[PDB]
């Protein structure tokens, strides 16, 4: 029975649970990598080694946080648990293929940990640029194991995207139009379209890198008439959509959390929220070369990418203002989830605005490949994507488990993490403006004060992560069973109880025209 | 002559083809002059410009390949 | 939300044990590695 | 020039049940959206169920994006808590 | 170079870096104002017991929410693109210098007249002279004439590097098989430092750039002495 | 299959001390792994 | 249940497929770096076993058990369209690589396309024949589709046999052209773009031909009705995709790139 | 109809294949191999191939595919 | 050939509680056991190969 249920699952809830467990474990690996980074940077001079072991750690940190923590939690975990419940569907369209999306991830992760154990690791950056990632400067198996890790993660997500799009289009109640689905459902549909279009281009690019490394192709090798810059275009054609894939499900969760803890039946400006997410998804495909402002492209190309990138602020601002307008007049419940969501709105806005600074190619000359970029993306990832994950986790934990968290412990957790992430990343703006480069194991002495404070921040965040484990233990240890949940009339995922039965919507919902 | 002037054919950050074109033009000119028994001095401008712009290792590799018979450009 | 009282209450002492074991499970193995860095 | 089976000859299981019910104008597997009545206490929306409760979603006005969800129980008609529209379970 | 507890950009050494400081000031005012307004509005939405929970009409307010950001973006883009096209303008350099990135050092080629080239390596920490800067000094500095338009051409003979000097507003990637151009003009004599700005393996942290800006007559004599 | 709180998971919550051991091993192994990988790289 | 959707029996094939992916990738690593094909041959074997049993079970669920209601069939239609879109974007990356290299040929190539020392195939010889073969196969598969809708077993089988024969002819012609080609995958970016783009296309022709052969044997076994035959529709859509990719390769690489 | 698509299969599509088969047939037969020139952008070897002696491409044809050192 | 689909419909609808991957009978169990044995054994071999490749 255990094998049938947990290795042979065709159940969206159990598969969601497997993704959440996987993502939680991946988060601990990513946190340990982040602490090794900050342990090295927290004092001038070399602690670990030369830049190779340091950049193996940096590279692994990014791949783990992105591919093994954020995507599996948001899409595999919250998506599998919530999407079918929010549309009244009895499962996913392809419930057996769903299981293979999950089981491809442990092998993908094993290939990444193999990459770090063999030879000297893949010290490439998560971008894996050639020629450093090629067979001369990174001879041996490490980069090939990294490429194969990404192939398995990519197939996982492509099949997951096919599953989500089909489920959301095809398995709603017949009276329910797309304009009567909850915003989280829209956020997953749009994320899935981005995955479907972007990951195959990554797959093509890393396959070319594999053949350059092993079959004597020269896509990226000037000796054969190749171009390292071609790899960058193919990578970033995926990579910019990838960051929208990381945030969009977060935007969907924030819309549900702000609505719920405002005591509202509905988010402000539903159709504007739908418009905003589709506009962000679309614009996310036409901006990739803002990652390449220093490579030597033509001025008119730089002018276009500056302008197109800045345009994303308009739909994004509609979402931020619509969240504020959802709070407006609310009966505010100061739940731990609400605290995560309010932290998100502010800290995501700050990171989005430093992105607008970077979109300016003239200023990006000085900021590119500095800690200013690192500050930007950690505000949107470590304070945006992560805050949406923590808000959704504490909000929906009672649905998934049938047990309550200790709200006082959860508020303590939030307070510690808020201090730690801000202490970690705020000073990195100063390091960037003053010229500290990325991917350095060591820095000139002038940069010591801000690196010291940043590292102290990272230790506060570690304390928060350890406390979160304890808080989940205390909930399962105490077994406070859920009795009543407010606002079920506008939150269908709660209406089958906590936890919902294995099979829900065996008899579908009745919705007339 | 101080350095290679701005060339409207090559106005952008990527100056690869500017180096290449001047290297080709010098060697095509040198071949055309040495053939009639004319004067390679007429080719000097192309020589100064490619020497200014071209990495030493590119010139050295291209010279080696012309001597080997493996230079892939038309001279 | 409303909920039942805990079926298996976790006393302050039990919470101190859980919190202590959780923190040590993160800190001791990393601590051992970082203490021995000079030896590696 | 024949030899290909028809659905009438060869459809089986749930596919066949759906096919045969549709010929009869019946919808046991909930493929179609039901049409609303006036929704008064005298003319309630009739909600079929194979058990003694079913979830209703009420789209109170045309083009509302917000659906209102609630369990409808066997017994006296219940009202949508947003628009007051009457629903009655027919198990 | 950067100094302890520095908050902003290195002081500008070139007119374009000056332009970038004023453009950053303009942009940062906007970033501050928008961040502050969002934080304030959050605090305003959360500090009243008064409620209004019925459906709210969105279309009027969405006009403000789209038009005002669109105007702000134009007010950033106009000076942004003025600077972008100013750096791209034709200038007429007096001198061309090439730099080639390697694992892990820079070579420099001054071949307008003579075959002058040399390698520039970081001074190891154990060999610093009193008062010298850890990880920033090199054995052979890039001597250049002050107050003159210089064409810098950048490439690599191995992996990617990137040639940066923050106080002049410079960062040009070093790509094998590619010759990237930028212009350098220092308003002042002195020593101007930068660091490799593309991950390039074991000693990425340890291949810095030091420009030495001096009068033309001194540059000419140094050039002759380096042959 | 078992339904309800504590039954829709692949781990037992029947005993909070056994669960603490399992959670310790689970999250502790993930957090430890990078330290042991770095040790492994340094010892070559 | 009183919905029309398919609750699938708990299945081992997702796990066996995921492990086959680990064995194929670790196997390619072992082949490229440790001079051994053992893991790779285990992974290919487990991948083929997994595909066989998974798709066998889909036939059991549909033809034998009747789980493919119209709602389920509509889901599968969306699934196959979305899969084809993902494969189009995969090929787009290779076309991008091709245009990037060919539109701006570097000095190493002689600053020309085709590069110095490359003698392209004549696009009017076997590549034109290959074009006529795949276009003809798009006509014959359409005949097969109409025969099936009209209830004509013999003409469906004849048209599908012709379609498969043409797919095999294309594959044998391409194999012969690979052997005869005076340039190789190691002949710079010309050989790189040529063999990787046409090689992934050739793999898709083999996959599509295999799918058509599965449809042929299912038809021989009377699985398809005149109205219910999604496997055949999916194979036909995939086959048209393979045709269209070929036409883009022919115009881009063989003709415009010559 | 099926009748129309069969008419197109036998009346247009297969005749086209037969004509192009004739055309390829007529232009077949080995064309002379070009002088070997050891161009540095061709016969790339950055890593030995994982089969044979490491120096032969997968569908190596001795008649028309020289090694880095020339024809066999 | 003859249409034997009805005979397969009877076999695969038999009320015997078998999951669809085993409902064909004893051959299904054999092919499942071969598949899972090659998968789990190959996975253990892939881990041995990592152990080996992790050291010079
Ligand atoms: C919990 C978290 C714990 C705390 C985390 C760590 C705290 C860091 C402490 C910083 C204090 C620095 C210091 O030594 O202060 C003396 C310093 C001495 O003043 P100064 O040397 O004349 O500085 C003037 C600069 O020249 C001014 O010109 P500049 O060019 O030198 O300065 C540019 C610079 C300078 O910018 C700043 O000074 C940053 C101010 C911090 C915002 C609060 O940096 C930035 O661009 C920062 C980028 C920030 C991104 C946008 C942030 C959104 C703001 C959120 C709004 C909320 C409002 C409440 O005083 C300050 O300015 C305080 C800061
Ligand atoms: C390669 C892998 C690719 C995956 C392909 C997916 C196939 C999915 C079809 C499936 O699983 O159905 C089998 C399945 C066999 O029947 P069943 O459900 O297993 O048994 C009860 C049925 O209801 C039986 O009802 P029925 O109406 O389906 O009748 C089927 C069968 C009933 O017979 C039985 O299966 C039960 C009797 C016990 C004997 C068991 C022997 C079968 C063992 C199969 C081993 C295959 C392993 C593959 C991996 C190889 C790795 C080394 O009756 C027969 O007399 C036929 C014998 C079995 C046919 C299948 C033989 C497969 C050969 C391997 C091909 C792969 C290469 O039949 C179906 O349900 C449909 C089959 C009709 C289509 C089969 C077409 C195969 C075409 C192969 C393509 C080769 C490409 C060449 C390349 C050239 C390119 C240019
Ligand atoms: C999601 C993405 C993500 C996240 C969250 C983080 C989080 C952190 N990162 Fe970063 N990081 C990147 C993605 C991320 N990072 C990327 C892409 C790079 C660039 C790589 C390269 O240059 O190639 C990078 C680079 C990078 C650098 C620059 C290195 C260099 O240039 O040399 C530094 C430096 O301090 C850093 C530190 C940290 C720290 C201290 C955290 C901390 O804030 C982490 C604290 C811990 C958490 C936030 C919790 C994690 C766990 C969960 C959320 C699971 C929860 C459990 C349940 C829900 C059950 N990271
Ligand atoms: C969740 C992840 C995520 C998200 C959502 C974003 C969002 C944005 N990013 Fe970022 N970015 C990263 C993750 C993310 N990014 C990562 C990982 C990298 C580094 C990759 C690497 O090199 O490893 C990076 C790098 C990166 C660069 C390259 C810099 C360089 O390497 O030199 C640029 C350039 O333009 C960019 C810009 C933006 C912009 C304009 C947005 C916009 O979408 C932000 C829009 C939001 C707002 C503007 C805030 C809200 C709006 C309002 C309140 C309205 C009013 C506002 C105005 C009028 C301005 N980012
Ligand atoms: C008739 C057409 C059918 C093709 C089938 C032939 C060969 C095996 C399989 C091919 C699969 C397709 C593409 C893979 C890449 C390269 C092969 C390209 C096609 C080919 O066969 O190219 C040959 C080289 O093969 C080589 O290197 C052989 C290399 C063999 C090892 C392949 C390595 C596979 C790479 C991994 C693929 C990753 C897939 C990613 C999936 C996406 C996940 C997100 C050309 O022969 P040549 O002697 O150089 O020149 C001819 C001279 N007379
Ligand atoms: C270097 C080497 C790396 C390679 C790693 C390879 C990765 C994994 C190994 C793959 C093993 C595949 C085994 C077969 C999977 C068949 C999936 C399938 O066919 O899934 C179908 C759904 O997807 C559909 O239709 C439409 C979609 C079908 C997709 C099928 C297989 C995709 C495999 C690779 C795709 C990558 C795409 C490449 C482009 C980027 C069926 O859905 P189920 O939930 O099963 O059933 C639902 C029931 O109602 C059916 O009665
Ligand atoms: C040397 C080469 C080795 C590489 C491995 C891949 C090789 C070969 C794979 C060939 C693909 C065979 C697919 C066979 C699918 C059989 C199942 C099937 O066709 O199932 C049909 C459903 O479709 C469905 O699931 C649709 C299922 C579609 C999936 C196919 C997608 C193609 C697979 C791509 C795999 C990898 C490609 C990526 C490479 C980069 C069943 O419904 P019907 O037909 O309506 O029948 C019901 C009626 O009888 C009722 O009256
Ligand atoms: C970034 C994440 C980590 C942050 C820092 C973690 C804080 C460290 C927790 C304590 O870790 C321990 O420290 C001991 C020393 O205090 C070590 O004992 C070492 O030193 C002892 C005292 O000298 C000896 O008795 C032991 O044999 C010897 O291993 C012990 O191994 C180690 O587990
Ligand atoms: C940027 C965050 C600020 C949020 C501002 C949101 C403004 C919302 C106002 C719209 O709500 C209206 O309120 C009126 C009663 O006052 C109603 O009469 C009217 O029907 C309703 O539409
Ligand atoms: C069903 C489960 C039980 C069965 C387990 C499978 C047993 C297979 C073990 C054989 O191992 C092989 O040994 C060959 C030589 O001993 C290798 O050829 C290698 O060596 C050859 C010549 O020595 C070269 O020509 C090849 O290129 C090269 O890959 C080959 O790679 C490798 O697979
Ligand atoms: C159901 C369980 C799954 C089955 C698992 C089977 C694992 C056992 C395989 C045997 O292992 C082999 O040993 C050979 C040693 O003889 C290696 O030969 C290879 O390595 C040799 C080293 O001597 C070289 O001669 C050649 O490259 C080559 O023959 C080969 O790589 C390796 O596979
Ligand atoms: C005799 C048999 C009848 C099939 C049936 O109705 O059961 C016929 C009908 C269609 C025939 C097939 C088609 O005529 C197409 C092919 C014609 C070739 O000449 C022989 C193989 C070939 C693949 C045929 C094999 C076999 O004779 C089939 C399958
Ligand atoms: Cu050179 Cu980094
Ligand atoms: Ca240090
Ligand atoms: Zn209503």
């Amino acid at each position: 029975m255990f094998i049938n249920r947990w290795l042979f699952s065709t159940n969206h809830k159990d598969i969601g649970t497997l993704y959440l467990l996987f993502g939680a474990w991946a988060g601990m690996v990513g946190t340990a990598l982040s602490l090794l980074i900050r342990a090295e940077l927290g004092q001038p001079g070399t602690l670990l080694g030369d830049d190779q072991i340091y950049n193996v750690v940096v590279t692994a940190h990014a791949f783990v946080m992105i591919f093994f923590m954020v995507m599996p939690i948001m899409i595999g975990g919250f998506g599998n648990w919530l999407v079918p419940l929010m549309i009244g569907a009895p499962d996913m369209a392809f419930p057996r293929m769903n299981n293979m999306s999950f089981w491809l991830l442990p092998p993908s992760f094993l290939l990444l940990l193999a990459s770090s154990m063999v030879e000297a690791g893949a010290g490439t950056g998560w971008t894996v640029y050639p020629p450093l990632a090629g067979n001369l400067a990174h001879a041996g198996a490490s980069v090939d194991l990294t490429i194969f890790s990404l192939h398995l993660a990519g197939v996982s997500s492509i099949l997951g995207a096919i599953n989500f799009i089909t489920t959301i289009i095809n398995m709603k109640p017949p009276a329910m139009s797309q304009y009567q689905t909850p915003l989280f459902v829209w956020s997953v549909m749009i994320t899935a379209v981005l995955l479907l279009l972007s990951l195959p281009v990554l797959a093509a690019g890393i396959t070319m890198l594999l053949t350059d490394r092993n079959l004597n192709t020269t896509f990226f090798d000037p000796a054969g008439g190749g171009d390292p810059i071609l790899y960058q275009h193919l990578f970033w054609f995926f990579g910019h959509p990838e960051v929208y894939i990381l945030i969009l499900p977060g935007f969907g969760m924030i819309s549900h959390i702000v609505t719920y803890y405002s005591g509202k039946k509905e988010p402000f400006g539903y159709m504007g929220m739908v418009w905003a997410m589709m506009s962000i998804g679309f614009l996310g495909f036409i901006v990739w070369a803002h990652h390449m402002f220093t490579v030597g492209m033509d001025v008119d190309t730089r002018a276009y990418f500056t302008s197109a990138t800045m345009i994303i602020a308009i739909p994004t601002g509609v979402k931020v203002f619509s969240w504020l307008a959802t709070l407006h007049g609310g009966n505010i419940k100061w739940s731990p989830a609400m605290m995560w969501a309010l932290g998100f709105i502010f800290l995501f806005t700050v990171g989005g605005l430093t992105g607008i600074v970077l979109a300016n190619s003239s200023l990006d000359i000085v900021l590119h490949d500095t800690y200013y970029v690192v500050a930007h993306f950690h505000y949107v990832l470590s304070m945006g994507a992560v805050f949406a994950i923590m808000g959704g986790f504490v909000h929906w934990f009672p649905l998934f488990s049938g047990y309550t968290l200790n709200d006082t412990w959860a508020k303590i957790h939030f307070a510690i993490m808020f201090v730690g992430v801000n202490m970690t990343f705020f000073p990195q703006h100063f390091l960037g403006l003053s010229g500290m480069p990325r991917r350095y194991s060591d820095y000139p002495d002038a940069y010591t004060m801000w690196n010291t404070i940043s590292s102290m921040g990272s230790f506060i965040s570690l304390t928060a992560v350890m406390l979160m484990v304890f808080i989940i233990w205390e909930a399962f240890a105490s077994k406070r069973e859920v009795l009543t949940v407010d606002l079920t009339t506008t939150n269908l995922e709660w209406l089958n109880g906590c936890p919902p039965p294995y099979h829900t919507f065996e008899e579908p919902t009745y919705v007339n025209l | 002559y101080q350095t290679a002037p701005f060339d409207s054919r090559f106005p952008n950050q990527n100056q690869t083809r500017n180096c290449w074109q001047n290297y080709l033009d010098f060697h095509r000119c040198e071949k055309a002059m040495t053939a009639k028994g004319g004067d390679v001095s007429v080719c000097e401008w192309y020589r100064r410009v490619y020497k200014s712009l071209c990495p030493i290792s590119w010139v050295s590799t291209w010279d080696d390949r012309r001597a080997e018979g493996t230079f892939p450009g038309k001279i | 939300i409303t909920a039942k009282p805990a079926k298996t209450p976790t006393s302050p002492k039990e919470q101190a044990i859980g919190l202590s074991v959780t923190f040590l499970s993160f800190l001791l193995p990393a601590g051992w590695v970082l203490y021995h860095l000079d030896n590696y | 020039g024949g030899g290909v089976p028809t659905d009438e000859e060869q459809a089986t299981g749930l596919e066949r049940e759906v096919m045969l019910a549709a010929r009869k104008g019946q919808d046991p597997y909930n493929i179609l959206a039901p049409k609303a009545t006036s929704g008064t206490k005298e003319d309630p929306n009739l909600v079929p169920s194979i058990t003694n409760k079913r979830i209703v979603g009420c789209i109170c006005e045309e083009d509302n994006s917000t659906v209102i969800w609630f369990w409808l129980h066997k017994g006296e008609a219940q009202r949508c808590p947003s628009c007051g529209t009457h629903y009655k379970l027919v198990p | 170079m950067a100094y302890p507890m520095q908050l902003g950009f290195q002081d500008a050494t070139s007119p374009i870096m000056e332009e970038l400081l004023h453009f950053h000031d303009h942009t940062l005012m906007i970033v501050f104002l928008i961040s502050s307004l969002v934080l304030y509005i959050i605090s305003l939405m959360l500090t009243t017991k008064l409620t209004h929970t019925s459906t709210m009409d969105a279309q009027e307010v969405e006009t403000i929410w789209t038009i005002l950001p669109a105007i702000i973006l134009i007010l950033i883009a106009l000076p942004s693109l003025r600077i972008l096209y100013m750096m791209d303008e034709i200038n007429n350099p007096s001198l061309t210098v090439k730099t080639m990135g390697h694992q892990w050092y820079w070579s420099y080629e001054y071949t307008d007249y003579e075959d002058l080239s040399f390698d520039s390596y970081m001074i190891p920490t154990s060999e610093l002279k009193p008062g010298e800067l850890r990880l920033l000094e090199v054995d052979n500095r890039v001597v250049l004439p002050m107050e003159m338009t210089i064409r810098m051409l950048v490439s690599s003979e191995d992996v990617l590097h990137s040639w940066a000097v923050p106080s002049l507003g410079l960062k040009t990637d070093a790509i094998p098989g590619r010759l990237n151009q930028t212009t350098l003009m220092s308003s002042r004599p002195g020593l101007y430092y930068g660091q490799c700005s593309e991950i390039c393996g074991s000693n990425h942290s340890f291949m810095p750039i030091v420009l030495e800006l001096v009068p033309l007559k001194y540059f000419e004599k140094w050039s002759a002495s380096m042959l | 299959y078992e339904e309800g709180p504590g039954k829709n998971i692949p781990f037992s919550v029947e005993n909070k001390w056994r669960l603490l051991a399992m959670m310790t091993l689970f999250f502790g192994s993930g957090f430890a792994a990078p330290f042991f990988i770095v040790r492994h790289q340094l010892l070559k | 249940q009183t919905h029309a959707y398919h609750m699938v029996n708990p299945s081992p094939w997702p796990l066996t497929g995921a492990l086959s992916a680990l064995l194929m990738t670790s196997g390619l690593t072992m082949w490229f770096h440790f001079n051994s094909m053992t893991l790779l041959m285990i992974g290919l074997t487990t991948n083929m076993l997994t595909m066989y049993q998974w798709w066998r079970d889909v036939i059991r669920e549909s033809t034998f058990q009747g789980h493919h209601t119209p709602a389920v069939q509509k889901g599968l239609r969306y699934g196959m369209i979305l899969f084809i879109i993902s494969e189009v974007l995969f090929f787009t990356g290779f076309f991008w690589a091709f245009y990037h290299s060919s539109l701006a040929p570097t000095p190493e190539l002689g600053g020309c396309w085709p590069p110095t020392g490359i003698h392209p195939l004549n696009p009017l010889e076997v590549p034109l024949l290959n074009t006529s073969v795949l276009l003809a196969s798009g006509v014959s598969i359409t005949w097969a589709h109409h025969s099936l809708m009209e209830g004509d077993r013999k003409h469906m089988l004849q048209a599908l046999f012709i379609t498969i024969t043409l797919g095999v002819y294309f594959t044998l012609l391409q194999a012969s052209e690979y052997y005869e080609a005076p340039f190789t995958i190691s002949d710079g970016v010309y050989g790189s773009t040529f063999f990787v783009a046409t090689g992934f296309h050739g793999l898709h022709v083999i996959i599509g031909s295999t799918f058509l052969i599965v449809c042929f044997f299912r038809q021989l076994k009377f699985h398809f009705t005149s109205n219910h035959h999604f496997g055949f529709e999916a194979a036909a859509w995939y086959w048209h995709f393979v045709d269209v990719v070929w036409l883009f390769l022919y115009v881009s690489i063989y003709w415009w790139g010559s | 109809g099926a009748r129309t698509w069969r008419f197109l299969t036998f009346g247009l599509a297969l005749p086209s294949v037969a004509l192009c088969t004739l055309n390829s047939w007529l232009h077949s037969g080995h064309r002379e191999r070009p002088a070997f020139i050891p161009y540095h952008h061709l016969r790339i070897r950055t890593k030995p191939f994982s089969w044979g002696d490491g120096n032969h491409t997968f569908f190596h044809n001795p008649r028309v595919n020289p090694l880095p050192t020339g024809y066999e | 050939f003859e249409n034997r689909v009805a005979e397969k419909q009877k076999l695969f609808q038999e009320d015997n509680g078998l999951p669809v991957h085993l409902k064909g009978g004893a051959t299904d169990n054999i092919l499942y056991r071969v598949t899972m044995t090659l998968c789990l054994g190959g996975t253990l071999y892939s881990l041995y190969c990592l152990g080996w490749a992790s050291f010079p």
